[PDB]
């Protein structure tokens, strides 16, 4: 007489449960646990699943135990194979195994996607201060040009500024330097536009070749400082608790983000959970435990991921009641099984085996596109500005000449 | 009184600096000692420290079943408590009882 | 035909440097055969190894088990500096606790790459049947609920 | 404009270069997307279902659950959903059968990678019968000829 | 046309250089006859030298009636000294031995050769038992269940 709970990947009730039904037929990472129990310490065992459905608390003024917990100390059940989080109060009422599964609270966030490229996109092959020096670098060359050509020659400085241009935007120039302190500027600033176009074209095909895609957050204790994206836990429990009782500095910053923003960042339920996360971008990120978000993020649609250790570890139990003759026949037994190195073989078969998703077939897989105008319509937008710009500065060159 | 069994040296109890000018427990300092602080005032035991001599942390020897170092000092009741990183094994937990466990 | 030359061959280097995935889990590290991995001579570590029955953690056995050099480390101190001095030719397999200490509490020369592969933990034990058997259990627990199992850890 | 048709050229042909068809059975273990199908009842599923392999159970928990049915009611069926899938079926049939299909019929089909198991067709006779050693030595001296040779190579 | 001739040179020059294709010269033992620009030779004396002797397959009398009149000597003494040689010659040489022992030598140090193409004709490996003997029948039915249950298989795989 050993209890059970219904979370999906550790006890299931798999498709036409009416004809497989009772102990004789179930399916679950737990189920094998306890048969593989049996196989060790040889008992009779009936799955009878909680009648409550949850696990075990204590009511301030009724003072009794519900679930997994008030099935085992009230002599309902022997025991109790299924995930406990092994705790102060509930190791007081029962006797524990030693963790046969240890978790944290780890972070859930969306896959990264590549996103829409942007306006003005066409400069990403050039970091920020390259192109600052570009600049800076074709107003240093016009001017020297034009003191070198005025010291010793129709180089001025507006159609010199005009032939530096022109050289670098690979255009032939109208015109060419004479003397030799003319031509050594020429033939530099033509060395350094054939590089620089070079290494604009070069990287920006090693973009377009092969995509790497970051994840925004790596670790919550960035996670407190970014306070860009919103993340948020389940309404009440385990780690709303934990939050509220932490100390250390990161944590006790990400309780008071939490406790007070707009709207509800707290969550009614898990799948509710899973779902805004999914639907809205990466700007939410959840905290739940490590083994639910493993296991969550295997199931299709295979679109969130979990990123970043876990933040507080505490291990999963095979309770026990205090008199049991069976209590320290399970200890042994779990130990052994830690260390054949069956348990981890169960756990990798019942998630990763029974995967929806497989992370190698979709390693590279590979293709390109062709550019859309939404890449490009950056340099559209300053081309229709620049040729506003152009009727605008002859109108006002004509006004002031009129008169 | 009780006697702790720690191990020597790690990453967790250490020699403090003037070790010679210290005496009794406190000439020792450590992640695993701070610890068994914490521990003495929720179990009231007032000890003082007492590190294995051999420096091993033990298996029963092939040969003669013979447990070395903190659980071998713990089993043939040299001293109690063996705050200090043990594995909980199979092995070690059919002859002495642990905790559950302070890291993973 | 130079500089059409110059240009695809800068192509070629960025997009190439672009596709580098450093060994990051057990898997890759098991797939790939450039680097070599090392275990302690005799430990919890290396009997793991040879009662391991997983197809992976065979893998890497069969290949520990003979090797031209000896991967295989006297010393965890040797293990360390087996790793600095190849320069990314040793990839020693160490228990994390001392892998996070080492990475942190030394010149940061390493670092602990993907997550552990098996796990275990520290108890506090006490002799068998002793008076004092529970009042430990008890205070380990409500140590680690308060965190000062964790402000410790984070200290040192 | 010229740099970004430059490079995103390049970045087309780089692309189609670096293409690796699914060869072996390894390969299509790794690959994910396209699904592979036996017949319903046979020699190859309950091989599978047998199979202790990496490998092979890893295509077995995947044949075992899949939103559409894998798995082909007829062989004629099997051939036919390859066809129409556009690559997207991978059929596991007998070596034999494969290499017949994908010559004496029209070519929308091939062969690739070789053999997973390993079989074998022997001129089977009674238990016990008088035409046991007399058959043996014939098959085996036909092997030795080439007669079982020039045979497959015609049909 | 000149833009696009001289970008699709430059594209496909930078294809070229970052990710290479090698290409085995010669696939199966129907072209390496048909190329007769690479000498492929055979060891002296044996099984695998005196089938193609007693060869009448199209392919297969060529590529015997090419080495048997083609100077300098491509039989080779021994097997070592024939994997030697291939390793020696860069491209020139092709050796026809066992599909076992060819396969167990690619994966030897230092891994420079390979088997490319089928198996140009089928034999077996049996475990041999005197006329007589009552453990004749009883290794019949173990090498089949042993080769049914994929443990045979898996040795060969392992080893
Ligand atoms: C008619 C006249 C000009 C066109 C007006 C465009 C309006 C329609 C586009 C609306 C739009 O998408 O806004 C976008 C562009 O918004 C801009 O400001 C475009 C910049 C071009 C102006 C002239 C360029 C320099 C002149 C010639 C120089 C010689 C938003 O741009 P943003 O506000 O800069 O934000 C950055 C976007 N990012 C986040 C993706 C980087
Ligand atoms: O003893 C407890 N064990 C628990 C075990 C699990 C899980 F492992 F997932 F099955 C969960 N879930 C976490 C989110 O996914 C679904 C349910 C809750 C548990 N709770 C309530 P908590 O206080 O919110 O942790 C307990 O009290
Ligand atoms: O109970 C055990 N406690 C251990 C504690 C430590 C540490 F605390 F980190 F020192 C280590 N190390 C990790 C590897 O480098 C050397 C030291 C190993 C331990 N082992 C396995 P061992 O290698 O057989 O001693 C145990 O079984
Ligand atoms: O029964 C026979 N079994 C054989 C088995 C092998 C091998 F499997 F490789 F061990 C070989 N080799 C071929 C080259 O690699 C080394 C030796 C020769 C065999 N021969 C001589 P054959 O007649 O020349 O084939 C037999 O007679």
């Amino acid at each position: 007489v050993v209890t059970t709970i219904l979370e999906s990947p550790y006890v299931m009730m798999k498709k036409n449960h009416e004809m497989l039904e009772g102990n004789e037929r179930y399916e679950g990472y737990c189920v094998d646990l306890a048969a593989e129990i049996a196989k060790h310490c040889g008992f009779k065992y009936k799955l009878t699943i909680v009648g409550d459905g949850k696990y075990g608390a204590r009511d301030a003024d009724t003072k009794i135990w519900n679930g997994m917990v008030g099935e085992l100390v009230y002599g309902k059940a022997d025991i109790a194979i299924a995930p406990l989080t092994i705790t102060l109060v509930r190791e007081e009422v029962i006797d524990f195994s030693k963790p046969f599964m240890s978790l944290g609270i780890s972070i859930m966030i969306k896959k990264p996607q590549k996103s829409k490229p942007g306006v003005f996109s066409f400069l990403d092959p050039l970091a920020y201060e390259i192109w600052m020096c570009i600049v800076f670098a074709y107003i240093g060359v016009s001017v020297v040009l034009f003191l070198v050509s005025r010291f010793s020659n129709e180089f001025g400085i507006f159609n010199s500024l005009w032939f530096s241009l022109g050289a670098f935007m690979r255009q032939g120039c109208d015109i060419s330097p004479r003397s030799l302190s003319g031509r050594i500027v020429g033939g530099v600033w033509w060395f350094f536009t054939l590089i620089i176009i070079s290494s604009y074209t070069a990287n920006l095909a090693a973009f377009l070749t092969v995509e790497r895609m970051v994840s925004p957050i790596e670790s919550a204790e960035d996670l407190s400082k970014q306070t860009e994206i919103a993340y948020g836990t389940l309404d009440s429990g385990s780690t709303k608790e934990f939050f509220r009782r932490s100390k250390i500095a990161v944590f006790d910053k990400m309780w008071t983000y939490m406790r007070s923003a707009e709207p509800s960042v707290f969550v009614r339920t898990t799948a509710e959970g899973v779902a805004r996360v999914r639907k809205s971008k990466g700007k939410y990120a959840y905290l739940l435990e490590s083994t639910m978000n493993e296991y969550i993020e295997q199931r299709k649609p295979c679109d969130t991921m979990k990123v970043g250790g876990n933040l507080d570890s505490k291990g999963y139990g095979i309770a026990t009641p205090k008199g049991s003759s069976l209590g320290n026949a399970v200890n042994l037994a779990v130990l052994k099984l830690n260390e054949e190195g069956l348990l981890d073989k169960l756990k990798n078969k019942w998630w990763y085996d029974k995967g929806e998703c497989g992370s190698g077939g979709g390693d590279s897989k590979e293709k390109t596109s062709a550019l859309s105008l939404s890449n490009v319509a950056g340099v559209f937008y300053i081309l229709v500005g620049g040729l506003g710009l152009a009727m605008l500065v002859a109108l006002i060159e004509f006004c002031y000449k009129s008169r | 009184t009780a006697a702790v069994t720690t191990i020597a040296e790690a990453p967790y109890v250490m020699l403090k600096k003037n070790a010679a000018a210290a005496e009794g427990n406190a000439a020792y300092e450590g992640y695993c000692v701070a610890l068994a602080a914490e521990i003495a005032k929720h179990a009231g035991a007032a000890y003082a420290a007492a590190i294995v001599a051999d420096g091993k942390y033990g298996a029963r020897d092939a040969a003669t079943k013979a447990w070395n170092g903190m659980v071998g000092e713990l089993v043939y009741g040299r001293a109690a408590a063996a705050a200090a990183p043990l594995t909980i094994t199979l092995v070690r937990e059919e002859v002495i009882d642990f905790s559950k466990p302070f890291m993973s | 035909i130079i500089i059409s030359s110059y240009t695809a061959n800068l192509a070629a280097f960025l997009t190439v440097e672009r596709m580098v995935s450093p060994i990051e889990s057990a898997e890759d590290l098991a797939k790939q055969t450039e680097i070599a991995y090392g275990t302690l001579a005799a430990g919890s570590t290396k009997e793991f190894f040879r009662r391991s029955k997983i197809a992976v953690a065979a893998k890497m056995w069969a290949y520990m088990a003979s090797a031209e050099p000896s991967v295989f480390a006297a010393t965890t101190a040797a293990g360390a500096a087996r790793v600095r001095k190849a320069k990314g030719k040793a990839a020693a397999l160490l228990e994390s606790t001392m892998n996070e200490y080492i990475e942190q509490r030394k010149p940061c020369d390493t670092m602990k790459v993907g997550g552990n592969l098996d796990s275990k933990g520290y108890g506090a034990a006490t002799p068998k049947g002793s008076a004092l058997r529970a009042p430990v259990n008890l205070a380990v627990l409500k140590l680690a609920e308060q965190g000062a199992l964790d402000k410790l850890k984070n200290k040192w | 404009i010229i740099s970004s048709y430059t490079a995103n050229l390049a970045a087309f042909l780089t692309v189609e270069r670096m293409v690796s068809p699914i060869e072996s059975a390894e390969d299509l273990a790794k690959q994910t997307e396209i699904a592979y199908g036996t017949l319903a009842a046979g020699s190859t599923k309950e091989f599978f279902r047998r199979s202790k392999i990496a490998v092979a159970a890893k295509m077995w928990a995947y044949m075992a659950s899949a939103e559409p049915s894998v798995f082909a009611a007829t062989t004629a069926a099997g051939a036919a959903r390859v066809r129409k899938a556009k690559g997207k079926a991978a059929a596991l049939l007998e070596s034999t059968m494969n290499e017949y299909i994908e010559q004496r019929k029209p070519c929308d089909t091939m062969k690739v990678g070789g053999n997973l198991d390993s079989k074998g067709y022997g001129a089977a006779t009674p238990k016990g019968s008088a035409l046991r050693a007399p058959v043996n030595l014939a098959v085996l001296k036909l092997a030795e000829q080439g007669a079982l040779d020039k045979l497959k190579a015609k049909w």
